[PDB]
C-alpha cells in the first residue's frame, strides 16, 4: 500500500554498508523482493497518490548507490576470473546481463549463439563493444569452470537483484516521464518529455536537477567513457549523454550541435530552476517558450555564414622605400629576418675548388659553402658557423602559452 | 563574366575610357561576345579585377560591333586584351613578338595580376614598354 | 539518522577552522554514506589543499574507496598516508585489510612494522585502551 | 575541355538572367552568380548547400548546374591524370590545378567511405577478429614476448630516444636557408624540447597517459 | 548543348514572383574560404 | 582518430590507420605482423623465426628438414608487399590444383587469361 | 523597481559595500561569477556569501540560489543592480550572481567577514 515506501527507504539505507555484503547481502535479498515488486505494483496502477515524490525523489538516488554497490560485489566476484570485464562494459545491467551469458555454458565453449546472445540477450551490445569483449576474452577470461558451485550461485543471486533493481528504476524513470509534462513542464518544452525525465531522474527531483550546475548536465546519462572506445566526432561535441540527442540539438547541422549542445545544457538548467521555483499548479512556461526561441534563432545564426567579402585590393603598387632605421631594439628584430653572417658565407662558393657539401639522409644537395675556411674544411667541422643567437626561432604567443599550459599540466600530475 | 566586368558599347566610350583613368590603368579586352577563347580572358580578368580595382580597372568590347579601332591590329582581329595609362597605349613584350596586345589566353590568374603590376609599375615610370615577368613564347 | 544536520554542523566547523583535519575527515565520511556520491573526488581535492595532505585525510580517503571498492586505488592512498606518516595506527590496520581482500600478502608490511604504533591513531587507541601486545593488536582489530 | 564548366556557367548565368528580365536586375544576376559560385564550392568542400531564403525552381536548377559540373569536373580530372600519367602533354598550371581537383576528389571518396563504415559498423565480424586475436596471441605465448612498458618517469634509455627523436623532426630544416612560420614554430619546439629536456619529458609522458583529444 | 536545363529554366520562369525574386538570400560563403585565406596567408606572410 | 581537415573540407578518421603518425609505422609493422602469422600458419611461423632463445637469421634455418618440412620455404614481407615461396613435391602441388579447380570450376580454360605476367621481360 | 522575491535587498551603502568586497574578490580570484559558478561553490562549501541581482529578469531563474544558501547557512544578498554587479567583478556584461568564497589567508578575508555579518543581519 501507499504507507510502505519509508520501509523502503530504510531498507535501501541498510545496504549502504561495503563489500564483503553477506550476511547483509542475505538481508539485501530480503529486502529485495519484499519491495522491489510492491513498489512496481504500485507504480503500475493507477490514481494511487500524485505526491509519491518527493519520496521518490529522496529513494532514486538510494536505489543508484545500491545497483552501484551490487555492481562493485559482481565485479569482486568476477575479479580474477575475468578482470577485464569491468573495464571493457561499464554499464552494470549490462555487465550483469554479459556474467550471465557467459556463465550460461553448454555450447558456449565454441559459439552458443555466444556472439548472437550479446546483441540479443545483452540488448546494449554494439558491434565494437562485442569486438572488445571477444579480444579480452581471447586474452584474459580464464573460462576454467567457476572456482566453486557456491561462488557461481552467489553470482547468479547479484544478477538477479542487480537486474530486478535496474527494472525497478526503469518503472520510477517511466513514472516521472509519465508525470514530468505536470512536474518540469518547462524542461519538457525545452527538451522533450522523454529525456526530461532521464535527466530528472538521475538527478533525483527538480530540484536536484536545478541543484546541477549546467555544465555537468551535458555528461549525464553518458556511457562509461572507456579510453578504448572511439571518440572523436565530426560534432566536435564531447559529452553526448541525454541532451545531446534532443530533437533540440539533433535537428540541426553537427557544424553547431557543440555551442549548441552547451545553450542547451544552460538553458535546460534554467527551466529545471524556474520548475522548481514555482508551486503546484501554475504551469507558466513562457519563459521556457522564450527560450526555446532564442535558441532556435542561435541556431539559426550558427548555420548562416558570413556574407561574402568584397575581394580585398592589392595595395597600388608604389614602391616606397622610406623606412630607414636601426636600434639595438629594432635591430635584434630585423636580425632575425636578416640573413646572417655565416648564411652570407655559405652563399659565397670558392671558385676553382669543388665546394663542401653536407649529405643529409634527406637530400644530398646542400651546399655547405664557403662558412668553413679552407683549412678548416679541410681539417674538420665548426662552430664558428653556428655565431648568432638572435634568430634562434622563438615560439609564437599561442605556443608559448600552449607549452606553458602543458607544463602546468605535467606538474599537477606529479603532485 | 558579363555581369561582373562592365562592357562598353561604342568606340567613344572605348576612348572615353581610356583616356579618363589618370590614377588607374586601363585594360580593354577587345573580343567577339561568344567566342572560347575571349570568353576565358573575360572569365580570368573577371577575378583580376576585382583583386586590382586600386591599380588597374577591366573593361570589356565587342570588336565586331565597335570596328572603331581596327587601327590598334591592322586587322587581325583574335580575341585580344589592351593596355592603356594616361591615354599612352602600353607597350608588353612577352614572348610572342607582338609586344603591343596581349593575343592568348593565360590560364594562372595570379600569374595575369603580377603581369598587370608590372605594366602599372612601367606606366608610373614612364616606360611605354615593359618586359613581363614570364615568358610565354608557347600560347601565342 | 540526521545527516543534513551533521553536514552543516561540519561546514559551520570549517568555517571556523579550515585547516583542521579531523572535521574533513568527518566531511569525507558523511560523503562516503552516499546522499551526494558526486561533488566527492572534488570535495577529496578541497581536504587536501586545505590540510595540505594531511596524514589523516589520506586514510579517510582510503578507506572511503575502500567502502566503495576500488581497491587498488585504495590501497595508494593508504600507502600514501603511510609515507606522509608512519608512526599513525588505523592506516596500518586499514592496509592489512586491503591487503586480506585482495590476493598480496602481508611479509613485507610485518618487515615494515618495526615502526610504533599507538602514539596515535583513534580505533588504535581505543584498543590498547581496552592491553600490551601489538601483533595481537592489529589482529584483533582485523577480525 | 576545362573551358566547357566555365561555358556552362556562363550560359546558365545567362538563361537565368532572362527568365528575371525585372527592374534592379543587373544587382539580382550578380547575387545570382555568386550563389552559383558558393553552391559549386560547397560541393567541392562536399558540404551540402541548403540556403533557407533560395526559392525553389532556382534552387533546382543550381543543382542541376553543379551536378553538370561533376559529371564534367570529375571526369576531366581524371583525364588529366591520365594524361600525365602517360607523359603525354598538359599545360603548367593546368597539372597543378588537376592535382588540387584530384586531391579534393580524393577527399571526398575517402571520407565517404569512412561515412559508410561509420554507418554500417566495422567490416570485421568478430568471428574472424576472434580467430586473428587469438594467432596473434598465440604468437606472442611462442614467443614469450616482455611486453613494452610505459616509459619509466626515470627511464634508463630515455634521453638518448629524445635526442634522436629531435634529430629526425629537425633533419627536415637543416638543408632549408628560410623557414616559413609553421617550420620556425616546429623549430623552436625542437629546441625548447632539447635545452628544457627534463620538462619536455615530463610532457610526453603526461600525453602518453592521457592526451586522448588532438589538434586536428 | 544546353538542352538538358531549358526545360528547368523555363519551370523557374513559370513560378518566381518579382517580391521572391528581390528577396533571395544575398549568399554567405559555406565554406568559411574568406577566413582560411586570412589564416594561410597571415602563415604564410612573406 | 583526429579529424582530418583541408582547405575548408574536414573528416574524422574514425577508420583507416594515418600514415603520417610518426609512430604509425611500427603500428603497421605490427599489423602486418598479424596478417603474415595467418598467411604462414602459427607453426610456419615459428619454423621461420626459429625458438625464441635464439632466433635465425633471415631465410636461415636450425635444418635442412624444418626447412623442407612445410611448403613455405621463404617468407618475407616488405611493408604491404608480401613475397613467399613455395616448393612442392609434385603430388602436393597436383592435389592443390585439383582442390582449387573443386572450389572454383574451369571447363573453358580461359585461366591463363587474367593471369598477370612480368611484361618488362 | 525592484522584484519583492528578491531578498534580502541590500541597503544602499551596504550594497556598494558588497561591490567593493566582489571587486577586491574578483582581483583575488576569491570571486566566482554567475548562477552556475555560485551554485557549484555552494555545493562545494567554499561559498562565504552569494551576492544575487534583483534587477535579474527572470527573477526565478536566481531563486534556486537563496534556498540553497539556506539549506547551506551561508548569508546571502540581493543587490539591486545585476550591471553593476557584473562591473563589479570585472564584466562588461550583466552578471545575476555571484559567490565572494572562503580562502583564510586572503588579504581581504576581514573585509568578507563584515559582509558576511551584515548579510546576516539583514537575514531575520
Amino acid at each position: 500500500p501507499f504507507e510502505i515506501l519509508p520501509e523502503s527507504i530504510e531498507l535501501f539505507r541498510t545496504l549502504a554498508l561495503i563489500s564483503p555484503d553477506r550476511l547483509s547481502l542475505s538481508e539485501t535479498a530480503q529486502i529485495l523482493p519484499k519491495i522491489v515488486d510492491l513498489k512496481r505494483i504500485l507504480q503500475q496502477q493507477e490514481i494511487d497518490f500524485i505526491k509519491l515524490l518527493p519520496f521518490f525523489n529522496e529513494i532514486i538516488p538510494l536505489i543508484k548507490s545500491n545497483i552501484k554497490l551490487m555492481h562493485n560485489f559482481l565485479i569482486s566476484l568476477y575479479s580474477r576470473r575475468f578482470p577485464e570485464l569491468s573495464s571493457l562494459i561499464p554499464s552494470p545491467l549490462q555487465y550483469s546481463k554479459v556474467i550471465s551469458i557467459l556463465e550460461n555454458e553448454n555450447y558456449s565453449k565454441n559459439e552458443s549463439d555466444e556472439l548472437f546472445f550479446h546483441l540479443e540477450n545483452k540488448a546494449k551490445l554494439t558491434r565494437e563493444q562485442i569486438l572488445v569483449l571477444t579480444m579480452s576474452m581471447k586474452t584474459s577470461f580464464k573460462n576454467k569452470e567457476p572456482l566453486d558451485i557456491k561462488t557461481r550461485t552467489q553470482i547468479l543471486e547479484a544478477n538477479s537483484i542487480l537486474e530486478n533493481l535496474w527494472k525497478l528504476q526503469e518503472d520510477i524513470g517511466q513514472y516521472i516521464a509519465s508525470k514530468i509534462s505536470i512536474i518540469a513542464p518547462n524542461v519538457c518544452f525545452l527538451v522533450g518529455p522523454e529525456i526530461a525525465a532521464q535527466l530528472i531522474a538521475h538527478a533525483g527531483g527538480v530540484l536536484e536537477f536545478s541543484r546541477i550546475p549546467s555544465c555537468n548536465i551535458a555528461s549525464i546519462g553518458k556511457n562509461k567513457h572507456l579510453s578504448h572506445e572511439l571518440h572523436t566526432l565530426e560534432s566536435g561535441v564531447r559529452q553526448e549523454g541525454y541532451l545531446f540527442a534532443s530533437d533540440m540539438i539533433q535537428k540541426f547541422p553537427v557544424s553547431v550541435h557543440k555551442q549548441m549542445l552547451r545553450m542547451l545544457c544552460a538553458k535546460v538548467s534554467l527551466a529545471a530552476r524556474v520548475d522548481a521555483g514555482q508551486k503546484n499548479g501554475d504551469r507558466n512556461t513562457v519563459l521556457a517558450h522564450k527560450w526555446k526561441a532564442e535558441l532556435s534563432k542561435k541556431a539559426r545564426k550558427l548555420s548562416e555564414a558570413p556574407s561574402i567579402s568584397e575581394t580585398k585590393a592589392l595595395p597600388i603598387p608604389e614602391d616606397q622605400p622610406k623606412k630607414k632605421r636601426a636600434g639595438r631594439k629594432f635591430r635584434k628584430y630585423k636580425e632575425k629576418f636578416r640573413l646572417s653572417h655565416v648564411r652570407q658565407l655559405q652563399n659565397r662558393m670558392e671558385f676553382g675548388k669543388q665546394e663542401q657539401t653536407v649529405l643529409d639522409s634527406y637530400g644530398e644537395e646542400v651546399g655547405l659553402g664557403m662558412s668553413n675556411t679552407s683549412l678548416q674544411q679541410a681539417v674538420g667541422a665548426t662552430s664558428g658557423s653556428r655565431r648568432s643567437a638572435g634568430n634562434q626561432a622563438k615560439l609564437t604567443k599561442v605556443m608559448k602559452h600552449r607549452i606553458s599550459e602543458a607544463n602546468q599540466q605535467a606538474d599537477e600530475f606529479l603532485i | 563574366a558579363s555581369v561582373l566586368l562592365p562592357q562598353l558599347r561604342t568606340g567613344w566610350h572605348v576612348d572615353q575610357a581610356i583616356v579618363t583613368e589618370t590614377k588607374r590603368l586601363v585594360v580593354i579586352r577587345f573580343g567577339r561576345k561568344n567566342d572560347r577563347q575571349c570568353m576565358i580572358m573575360d572569365e580570368l580578368l573577371s577575378s583580376i579585377a576585382e583583386r586590382v580595382r586600386n591599380f588597374a580597372v577591366i573593361y570589356l568590347c565587342d570588336i565586331d560591333e565597335v570596328s572603331d579601332f581596327d587601327e590598334m591590329y591592322e586587322l587581325t582581329d583574335p580575341m585580344t586584351v589592351m593596355f592603356f595609362y594616361h591615354n599612352k597605349h602600353m607597350m608588353c613584350d612577352f614572348g610572342t613578338g607582338n609586344n603591343n596586345k596581349l593575343n592568348f589566353i593565360v590560364d594562372d590568374k595570379q600569374e595575369m595580376i603580377d603581369i598587370l603590376e608590372t605594366i602599372f609599375r612601367g606606366a608610373r615610370k614612364n616606360k611605354g614598354l615593359v618586359v613581363s615577368p614570364y615568358d610565354y613564347n608557347h600560347k601565342r | 539518522g540526521n545527516l543534513d544536520q551533521a553536514e552543516l554542523l561540519v561546514t559551520q566547523a570549517l568555517q571556523k577552522f579550515p585547516s583542521n583535519a579531523l572535521l574533513w575527515v568527518e566531511q569525507i565520511k558523511l560523503f562516503k554514506h552516499g546522499n551526494k556520491s558526486s561533488l566527492k573526488k572534488t570535495i577529496f581535492q578541497d581536504a587536501l589543499r586545505r590540510t595540505q595532505n594531511d596524514h589523516r585525510v589520506l586514510l579517510e580517503i582510503g578507506v572511503s574507496f575502500y567502502a566503495e571498492a576500488q581497491y587498488e586505488t585504495s590501497l595508494k592512498w593508504l600507502e600514501r598516508a603511510l609515507k606522509k606518516c608512519s608512526r599513525y595506527g588505523d592506516t596500518w590496520v586499514w592496509l592489512f585489510r586491503t591487503y586480506a581482500r585482495l590476493g598480496k600478502d602481508t611479509v613485507d608490511l610485518y618487515n615494515m612494522f618495526d615502526q610504533c604504533e599507538p602514539t596515535y591513531g583513534p580505533e588504535w587507541i581505543a584498543a590498547s585502551k581496552n592491553c600490551t601486545p601489538r601483533e595481537i593488536l592489529l589482529r584483533l582489530m582485523n577480525d | 575541355d576545362a573551358y566547357y564548366d566555365l561555358e556552362l556557367r556562363n550560359s546558365v548565368m545567362d538563361d537565368i538572367l532572362e527568365m528575371m528580365p525585372e527592374s534592379i536586375r543587373q544587382k539580382k544576376a550578380r547575387t545570382i552568380l555568386q550563389h552559383l559560385s558558393e553552391a559549386w564550392r560547397c560541393w567541392k568542400a562536399n558540404i551540402p548547400w541548403d540556403v533557407p531564403g533560395m526559392p525553389a525552381p532556382i534552387k533546382k536548377i543550381i543543382e542541376r548546374y553543379i551536378k553538370s559540373k561533376a559529371d564534367a569536373w570529375v571526369s576531366a580530372a581524371h583525364y588529366n591524370r591520365e594524361r600525365i600519367k602517360r607523359g603525354a602533354h598538359v599545360e603548367k598550371t593546368m597539372v597543378k590545378k588537376n592535382l588540387g581537383r584530384l586531391t579534393r576528389l580524393w577527399i571526398k571518396n575517402e571520407q565517404e567511405r569512412q561515412r559508410q563504415i561509420q554507418k554500417n559498423g566495422p567490416e570485421i565480424t568478430p568471428e574472424e577478429a576472434t580467430t586473428i586475436f587469438s594467432v596473434m596471441v598465440e604468437w606472442l605465448e611462442s614467443r614469450s614476448f616482455s611486453p613494452i612498458p610505459f616509459p619509466p618517469l626515470t627511464y634508463k634509455n630515455d634521453t638518448k630516444i629524445l635526442v634522436l627523436a629531435l634529430e629526425d623532426l629537425k633533419d627536415v630544416y637543416a638543408s632549408k636557408v628560410r623557414l616559413n612560420a609553421s617550420e620556425r614554430e616546429e623549430l623552436a619546439l625542437i629546441e625548447e624540447a632539447y635545452d628544457n629536456p627534463h620538462d619536455t619529458l615530463n610532457r610526453i609522458k603526461k600525453y602518453l597517459l592521457t592526451q586522448r583529444v588532438f589538434k586536428p | 548543348g544546353n538542352v538538358d536545363l531549358n526545360k528547368l529554366t523555363e519551370e523557374r520562369e513559370k513560378l518566381l514572383q518579382s517580391q521572391i525574386d528581390e528577396n533571395l538570400a544575398q549568399l554567405t560563403k559555406n565554406a568559411s574560404n574568406p577566413i582560411q585565406v586570412n589564416k594561410p596567408n597571415a602563415a604564410t606572410d612573406a | 582518430n583526429v579529424v582530418i581537415n583541408f582547405k575548408d573540407m574536414s573528416h574524422v578518421n574514425k577508420y583507416g590507420l594515418i600514415r603520417g603518425l610518426k609512430f604509425a609505422s611500427f603500428i603497421f609493422q605490427y599489423y602486418g605482423l598479424v596478417i603474415d602469422l595467418l598467411l604462414l600458419g602459427q607453426e610456419r611461423a615459428t619454423d621461420l623465426a626459429g625458438p625464441a632463445n635464439n632466433p635465425n637469421e633471415f631465410m636461415q634455418f636450425k635444418s635442412k628438414e624444418v626447412e623442407k618440412a612445410h611448403p613455405i620455404r621463404l617468407y618475407t614481407r616488405y611493408l604491404d608487399r608480401i613475397y613467399m615461396l613455395f616448393h612442392f613435391e609434385e603430388d602436393e602441388g597436383e592435389e592443390l590444383t585439383d582442390e582449387y579447380l573443386a572450389e572454383n570450376p574451369d571447363p573453358n580454360f580461359e585461366n591463363s587469361i587474367g593471369y598477370n605476367n612480368r611484361k618488362c621481360w | 523597481a525592484p522584484n519583492p522575491k528578491a531578498f534580502p535587498l541590500a541597503d544602499a551603502a551596504l550594497t556598494q559595500q558588497i561591490l567593493d568586497v566582489v571587486q577586491q574578490a574578483a582581483n583575488l580570484r576569491q570571486l566566482k561569477k554567475g548562477a552556475n559558478e555560485a551554485t557549484k561553490t555552494l555545493n562545494r562549501g567554499i561559498s562565504e556569501f552569494i551576492i544575487m541581482a534583483a534587477d535579474c529578469e527572470p527573477i526565478e531563474i536566481l531563486l534556486h540560489l537563496p534556498l540553497l544558501c539556506e539549506d547551506k547557512n551561508v548569508p546571502y544578498v540581493f543587490v539591486p543592480s545585476r550591471v553593476a554587479l557584473g562591473r563589479a567583478c570585472g564584466v562588461s556584461r550583466p552578471v545575476i550572481a555571484a559567490s565572494i568564497t572562503t580562502n583564510d589567508a586572503s588579504a581581504i578575508k576581514t573585509q568578507i567577514y563584515a559582509v558576511k555579518d551584515k548579510i546576516e543581519t539583514l537575514l531575520i
